[PDB]
């Protein structure tokens, strides 16, 4: 873009050297796609998630969160909520990466926890269903890139994405885009309430606590350093209840956030003001 | 009683279900958590007697046990609750280090009834475990205590009433625990989970479990039929006298007669 070339000429020597090893066939569909989403509370959201995965299980799951350490957690929790689920972040070996992508793309069920820009630079396999539970990244490359490769060629493959009720002028921006919306009913007897459980776990367990702590803090974090802040407000955010969905009674501290001039003034003229 | 004319409505309402189920919903929505098949399954069809007298004038609240030659509630997803008259302790070293492995996976919380009494006596605590499991034992030596335990929420309705278990030897609590050999404990327990279920109410309907929607015709229809041939000589008084039109029908149409 314009401003990247003057970023250049005051960055860069009068000498660059130039490659483009880009990918020029950006096959960004328009119309041929399909999006679902699934309005849920922000107090169990990761209710709905157990509950999905415990019963589309035999099947293939791909799950995008938005922090790594979020990631870390989850992979824990669901380990002792006895769910057996693979996970790809960032506290990982190299080699411990490629493996369990390889035993991923090869097995025919499962299901995989990574973050989206962890499968911005990996090659999505054939799944049944990509499910977006924290917000994307850049709604563009979502609704696109990952729109497209959910559906995946030849077999149907369904993508959703989890939108809280404060949320909902993503549907007013996937309207201007004029791409097709079907949004999922879930009816609440077949939540699966296993946040008593989870809270003693998160009250008594000592490792469990730091990751959800972590991984709730990474959360808030990088919902306030979001590109599209008119949907993604930290601010209509009830973090009450979206501590809830992470195990916790009392919501973590976390800092959010992170006309008359002088009179007989006059602009500063000289002094070494450090 | 004829069998195959038994079949053949057999056939016909439970072929019914699943195009009531394929069929759409006309507001342009979907079910993230009800798949075709797990909506064309796990939709119960039963059999619901009609009488002339109305049998045993009282509320029996205790469901008799029909020994199915099919089990009922075998499936992958059961969570199942026993409510012990002794000492939890004794029974969850028992399920833990015995119950092979699908009773030890069926077994999803084991209460004795002191502590049932303590930690569930309101009405948010019997309405979240009616809600968490599926089918509800009890030993023989507190039924008769649970009404007043697990009172309306759990006695309302008869999809779930907790039935009747021998678990006795033919009290300080650590010291002893009359019990029966810890296998025949076991073997009694599959017996009690896959049984179709009476329940006596001054009533002239009586609505029995026969079985889901995505069972095979032939295998139901062996099933109804003893079912049919178990109620009429045990439980309702005046075996052939008193019996009238018996019906089976899905939770969501019509009812298709056999007349006695």
């Amino acid at each position: 873009t314009t401003k990247v070339e003057d970023l250049a000429r005051i960055s860069l020597r009068p000498g660059p050297l130039y490659i483009n090893v880009d990918e020029e066939k950006k096959y960004s569909t328009v119309e041929g796609l399909e999006q679902g989403y699934v309005v849920v509370e922000a107090d169990k959201r990761f209710l709905l998630l157990f509950s999905f995965l415990k019963k589309m299980a035999k099947k293939k799951i791909i799950v995008f969160f938005s922090s790594c350490n979020s990631v870390k957690y989850y992979s824990e929790l669901l380990q002792y909520i006895d769910l057996p689920v693979l996970d790809l972040h960032g506290k990982q070996k190299q080699q411990k990466r490629t493996n369990t992508f390889f035993e991923f793309c090869n097995a025919k069920s499962g299901t995989l926890i990574c973050t989206d820009v962890a499968a911005r630079g990996l090659d999505i396999p054939q799944v049944d269903w990509i499910v977006q539970f924290d917000p994307p990244d850049d709604p563009r490359d979502y609704i696109h890139r990952v729109g497209r490769t959910a559906r995946g060629n030849n077999g149907k493959g369904r993508s959703l994405l989890f939108l809280q009720p404060c949320e909902l002028g993503f549907l007013a921006h996937l309207k201007a885009a004029k791409v097709p919306v079907v949004e999922y009913d879930f009816p609440k007897n077949k939540i699966l309430n296993v946040q008593s459980q989870l809270e003693k776990l998160i009250s008594t367990n000592y490792y469990l606590n730091q990751s959800a702590k972590e991984g709730y803090r990474s959360y808030i974090h990088a919902y306030a350093s979001h590109s599209l802040r008119s949907v993604f407000d930290v601010h209509k955010l009830d973090l009450v209840k979206v501590a809830k969905s992470f195990g916790f009674s009392t919501p973590p501290r976390v800092d959010i956030t992170l006309g008359r001039r002088a009179y007989g003034s006059q602009p500063r003229q000289g002094g070494r003001y450090k | 009683v004829d069998p195959d004319q038994t079949l053949k409505a057999c056939k016909a309402l439970l072929a019914h279900i699943k195009k009531a189920a394929a069929a759409p919903r006309p507001d342009g929505k979907q079910n993230l958590l009800a798949d075709e098949e797990s909506t064309v399954a796990e939709t119960p069809i039963w059999l619901t007697l009609t009488t002339k007298k109305h049998i045993h004038d009282s509320h029996r609240l205790q469901p008799g046990k029909i020994i199915l030659p099919h089990p009922l509630n075998t499936s992958e997803e059961i969570s199942v609750c026993l409510i012990t008259a002794d000492p939890q302790r004794f029974y969850k070293n028992a399920v833990a280090d015995e119950f092979p492995e699908d009773l030890r996976a069926k077994i999803g919380r084991v209460i004795d009834i002191s502590h049932l009494k303590a930690k569930f006596k309101a009405y948010e605590a019997q309405r979240k475990l009616f809600s968490e499991h599926d089918v509800f034992l009890a030993d023989t030596r507190i039924i008769n205590r649970l009404p007043k335990a697990l009172g309306k929420t759990f006695y309302k309705t008869t999809t779930k009433r907790p039935i009747p278990v021998v678990l006795m030897a033919q009290r300080d609590p650590l010291e002893n625990a009359n019990a029966r050999p810890i296998p025949e404990i076991v073997a009694e327990i599959r017996k009690a989970i896959g049984a179709a279920l009476v329940h006596l109410s001054p009533s002239t309907n009586t609505a029995i479990k026969v079985g889901y929607a995505n069972w095979e015709p032939e295998k139901l229809a062996a099933n109804i039929e003893t079912v049919i041939r178990e109620l009429v000589e045990r439980f309702v008084p005046q075996k052939w006298q008193n019996v009238r039109n018996f019906y089976v029908k899905g939770p969501e149409t019509a009812a298709l007669p056999i007349y006695q």
